[PDB]
């Protein structure tokens, strides 16, 4: 679970 | 191209000139072979226009006919202009001067005002309207909003009637199922239980199916709205899903998530989360922010359901997005802390588009009438050289003709369903739109992720929201405020940047807006809701709505501007078509274009979507209600995807996600 | 078997014998789960039981339990005896006093007159009321006869609302739908058309299935009716199809044929046939006999619909029911024409099983409860020697019984609908049946197709026809005649064998009956329709009905007759077992069996259905409804079916074929 | 099309 992604 | 002329010129040489003949043909049409008289114009519509032919007949200009592209113009033709035995009976400007007056009524100046607008391309109003206005049962709305009247065979049962009666009309339905019970729950005089959501869901995709009748435009399709601490939860959200048993699944209606904020913190801090029958935990509907988390907690203590891992729920949920593109995500409190409606009573879904945010109870039915504005028509030049000038007074004019406009259509509506008459009599809702916000971007040379691009976005919608809360006190002026207008944010002088604890950016004056509002009222409870604008945007030539390009081709719609800097570079030639198909409709990484080309021309797939989010995020201070934020994701991850939520979420989005388009 | 008092004797180990207490622990029931408190006792009932525990306690003669066998009791524990928390609470004994006083509230002397009565297995009643009976929401009622309402979303929706309402509780539904406009048929105010009756069959269908809940037993099945001259006849009769479209089927709901005798002159003189919608022809369903045939003559020379040939159809319709059984057959005329009900307008359906003939409106829903007379009970010892008398005496004064109870009920009901109450309130209809007449044939050494059984099988239904209006006209000078009693056949003096022109077969005194009647009216409009009994002959240990039998085997249930006499002729041995098992259960062609035994156990398929026709005709003079005329088909061919389906119809009878069983 | 069949 990641809140820190290349989006 | 040229075969739009040819279309449309063939059209004027199968149909009649003037208007108030036509109008006289489709009034006295008569169904041959079933010999019943069937008139396609209203009483009231027919006598205006008989008591003013010379008048209307000689302002219409055949010519804005060919302001419609191929593409455009078909669609028209295979949907719009109302037909006689199977052949196209209406051009162009008579489907228009038609809605016009359907609007208008007796008031000739405005009828005349909107024609002329309308037919130079300033807005247009939603397909309903144009479906429907002028004609005799005008049904005008696009958007109800149903609640499940009650968890009972009758209240079910009464809801489905309502639901196809609205269906079988124009108009979507947003309906929230949040009071209905769950698999295995007691039911009173039976030692049976229930089957939960799933069965009586499958109701519904059956009756969705059935009011679609013949010639195909009785649709309106269903979303359905429910709260992730229901206990049916994993199954909802999986109801679009391509396998399973075909008795589970219901492939024509949409999954909508109405999500609590206490939902995204429990995820987020890796926590637990309960699932209740609303009948072992009654009241969750009807409370938000604070309220409900003091209530949630405690049926939580109570033992009242079944906990389980957060993360386990919220899983399931991207992995249904990643598949179906839905469930869509709205968020519960954002809706309800920064509606004008608030005084109402909790706001339980959003609509079929999640763009509209409305009270709804059994006894109201919350409905919408939308037009969009086209934004690229505002484009001037200057004193030349720049021809890089926004008008943003003729914009702020326009939005105010549509506000007079989407408030007459309240009054001259025909309602499919009491609740829904009762509804927007009481506060009056309105929505408006746009179109044409990547071809605006585009004509001002603005790539969508610019700082330009950025300030443009702000200024429009400030405009836009100004424009028509102006023109809705002027209204209330005329005719006093809406019934609930006492009591709401507004009454307070509290409007929706306020909501956002942001000040406005000043292009307009608030101050004295504000002053006039509480002094007087509004006529219009809401005012805004940028929406999908499918057909119509078509119709006009322009892009979705307010967001980029999703290709710079399309089978070979080649990007008009694309194609007009690539010919004034000579590089565009015939190994040229060939690479914008090869590749989907993509341009960088070409060998020989110029960088600020790529820039201008970037795909939406080849925007960062938390650009994407912060222009929403920008925008949304100045909208009422909400907006259709679809997102793109290009080779998706479900850390992509739970980064890009808790972003749109902790920006305070109503809207989080409509659908997720991917790959 | 000795299986059965194995599972009794440990009923009786895991239930308490105090009657008074078992009701005192079914009415104080708690949901653990819930925390609800759920009742399976009326108050009413409750207190009723205890101001009068002493004497009910001890009316009861706890061996009685014994008298059923273990199929049979397996049939009461499976799904009647009422269940506390997953297992059996009350005893076959408590079950009956239960019924009874639910029956008759505070009268305890007909309550324990039915309590013996039933324990002794005189007659028994429906299902519903074996159910209900005594319970809160007490549903009593097997039979609705539902009216479409109208031609319009609105009636299709109220309609599917109701029947919803219906088949939660118990009970069946026949439902008509001849006022339903078929495929293609004009929508005003749209330029689509009408899918017609498929779609919004499928709709029934699915809400059928929906309202079947939990531990199973909210059933209540639907059966469909249409006349034949409907223009979506053809899909109509193929809905239980096991192929083609699975969009066009509908697997769950029963056609039936609504037949006019023009329908049926038309096919055999080879001649045409119209079909209509109803929109383009109006009124059809709402005259009968020369009124309709006047009215549909002119329609079809006013070129109104479409013109086939009658043999067309009718080859669809000998398809269907020899690939699936159905669509039933039952002839519109002979239920209008033979009606005690004529006076309250046309008739438009039968029931789910083809054995109800009462009058349907949008405002008036038929209701029929049903019982049972267990003919077998009646079988003497003369002064011996013979055994072989049948007590004529004994079984009019059970009808009486059974009709002042099946009174009861109508009052003592919980109405699912406003419509069934307002009906049955009106009209008072009654349902007597009977079970076991195989049974008591063979009991009497009379084979099926016998001049003797014709005989005795005249003379039963005599008497209960008689019975019951003896019964029925008593309680009128009680309580007055039912509202719409003036102006019937019966207020003319005209019974039922009158409305065949026949003269009764004479074993009791119509003209005294029918002088008392023409002076005091009748409690009843109608009283006998004898039906399937599926499930409580099977309790009772009987044939089903009025049907012989279909095996002398079953899975082994060897015939207790047949067993008998192969053993008091030794004849009976293990190779024995061997031959019927490896013959479906018949007994010709068997070797060394005397020819008095072949021609006793004649299996159904060995009797001639011109027989069973025959006896249905006999006994239908005295059948003020109709009943459920199974036909059985050896190698059935079309032609067979033709003249067996002209045979019962130019018999007059009502019910021509319920379904069509076959090889 | 018959109506005399044995049945």
């Amino acid at each position: 679970f990641t809140l820190d992604a290349d989006f | 191209t040229l075969a739009a002329r040819i279309a449309i010129s063939n059209l004027h040489k199968q149909t009649t000139k003037q208007f108030s003949k036509v109008v006289e043909d489709l009034y006295r049409y008569v169904n041959a072979a079933t010999g019943k008289p069937a008139p396609m114009i209203s009483d009231d519509v027919y006598n205006i226009v008989m008591e003013n032919k010379d008048k209307l007949n000689s302002a219409i200009v055949y010519d804005r006919d060919f302001q419609y592209s191929y593409f455009g113009f078909k669609t028209l033709e295979r949907s719009y202009l109302l037909r006689i035995n199977g052949q196209v009976a209406e051009r162009p400007q008579h489907l228009i001067m038609r809605v016009a007056l359907g609007i208008h009524g007796r008031d000739i100046e405005a009828a005349l005002e909107t024609y002329n607008l309308m037919s130079l391309k300033y807005f247009t109003h939603a397909s309903p309207t144009l479906f429907n206005a002028g004609t005799p049962k005008p049904q005008m709305s696009s958007c109800f909003l149903v609640a499940m009247k009650e968890d009972s065979i009758e209240g079910i049962y009464d809801t489905l009637k309502e639901c196809a009666l609205i269906s079988k009309t124009a108009g979507g339905i947003g309906l929230h199922i949040h009071n209905i019970r769950s698999t295995g729950s007691y039911i009173a005089g039976t030692n049976g239980t229930s089957n939960g959501l799933i069965p009586m869901i499958r109701v519904f995709n059956n009756t969705a199916r059935y009011v679609d009748q013949g010639g195909n435009k009785r649709p309106g399709a269903f979303a359905l709205y429910l709260e992730p601490w229901h206990a049916d939860i994993f199954d909802f959200i999986d109801i679009r899903k391509n396998h399973g048993k075909e008795e589970i699944r219901a492939r024509d209606l949409f999954p909508a998530l109405w999500i609590p904020d206490l939902f995204m913190k429990r995820v987020e801090e890796n926590g637990t989360w309960t699932l209740f029958s609303p009948t072992s935990a009654p009241g969750l509907s009807d409370c938000y922010g604070d309220e409900f988390e003091a209530l949630y907690t405690r049926y939580e203590k109570e033992g009242r359901g079944k906990t389980i891992k957060a993360q386990k729920l919220w899983y399931s949920i991207l992995e249904a997005q990643t598949e179906t593109g839905t469930p869509f995500v709205v968020y519960k409190d954002a809706c309800n802390r920064k509606s004008n409606q608030k005084n109402l009573g909790v706001i339980k879904s959003s609509n079929l588009c999640c763009e509209i945010v409305e009270y709804s109870a059994p006894d109201e039915t919350a409905v919408c009438n939308l037009a969009s504005v086209a934004l690229p028509a505002f484009i001037e030049t200057s004193e030349d050289g720049k021809t890089s000038t926004y008008n943003f007074k003729k914009l702020h004019e326009i939005a105010k003709v549509v506000t007079r406009n989407l408030n007459r259509v309240i009054d001259r509506n025909y309602y499919p369903v009491e609740e829904a008459r009762k509804s927007n009599m009481r506060h009056r809702p309105i929505a408006l739109g746009v179109q044409g916000l990547a071809d605006t971007f585009m004509l001002l040379r603005l790539p969508f992720d610019s700082e330009e691009a950025r300030l443009l976005n702000i200024q429009i919608f400030e405009t836009i929201y100004h424009a028509s809360m102006e023109a809705s006190c002027e209204l209330a002026q005329k005719d006093g405020p809406y019934e609930t207008f006492q009591g709401s944010p507004a009454s307070q002088g509290i409007l929706q940047f306020d909501m956002w604890d942001q000040k406005p950016y000043g292009m307009w004056d608030w101050d004295t807006l504000r002053k006039d509002i509480m002094k007087h009222g509004v006529r219009n409870s809401l005012t805004m809701a940028p929406m999908p604008t499918a057909s119509t945007s078509q119709i006009l030539g322009y892009n979705e709505c307010f967001e980029p390009v999703t290709s710079n081709m399309y089978s070979q719609v080649v990007n008009p501007y694309l194609l007009r800097d690539l010919v004034d570079l000579g590089i565009w030639d015939e190994g040229m078509k060939q690479y914008l198909i090869t590749q989907n409709g993509s341009i960088q990484g070409l060998p020989n274009v110029p960088q600020e080309l790529k820039d201008l021309y970037k795909t939406v797939w080849e925007i960062s979507q938390k650009t994407i989010i912060n222009m929403a995020a920008d925008r949304s201070v100045y909208i009422d209600q909400s907006h259709s934020l679809n997102l793109f994701l290009r080779a998706p991850t479900m850390g992509k995807l739970t980064s890009m939520h808790f972003y749109g979420w902790k920006k305070g989005l109503k809207t989080g996600m409509y659908y997720l388009r991917t790959q």
